């Protein structure tokens, strides 16, 4: 029942996981 | 994007397409998706930043303290089933805001800091 404070999070940020796409940074030559 | 190969030391790969640092931009505002966040949102065939994604498709909530709505892009504090506006995440007794690692107790939907648990319960219950 006694808790530890965590980091804040955005409200709808839980809900938009399916629509999230990952950006891959790549290298040349 | 511009449908032209980059020819530089650093390039990006998103939605099974190759992009420049400058070409992978949010379709709504034009912000550089690589510098802003490591992830992009893909909805209705559009590559979108988090802000424009959340303003348009985000899910709102209800604050456990003030009983007013929390917009999808608003910063929050999640505690078990409850959700609070960041500014509402404060001690019921002293009105103090918290730090990472601080200890508080959750009574109903009340956030009471550790120091205050005794006096607050003594007074209120
Ligand atoms: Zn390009
Ligand atoms: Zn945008
Ligand atoms: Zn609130
Ligand atoms: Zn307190």
């Amino acid at each position: 029942d006694v808790m530890v404070v965590g980091e804040p999070t955005l409200m709808g940020g839980e809900f938009g996981d399916e629509d999230e796409r990952l950006i891959t940074r790549l290298e040349n030559t | 994007g511009c449908q032209q190969n980059i020819g530089d030391r650093y390039f990006l790969k998103a939605i099974d397409q190759y992009w420049h640092e400058d070409c992978l931009s949010c379709d709504l505002c034009g912000c550089r998706l690589g510098e802003v966040g490591r992830r992009l949102y893909y909805k209705l065939g559009r590559k979108l930043c988090r802000r424009d994604y959340l303003r348009l498709f985000g899910q709102d909530g209800l604050c456990a303290s003030c009983d007013k709505r929390i917009r999808a892009y608003e910063m929050t504090m999640r505690v078990k089933d409850k959700v609070y506006h960041l500014e509402c995440f404060k001690c019921a007794a002293c009105q103090k805001h918290f730090c990472v690692g601080d200890r508080y107790l959750l009574i109903n939907s009340d956030i009471v800091c550790e120091q205050d648990i005794y006096e607050w319960t003594k007074i209120n219950g």
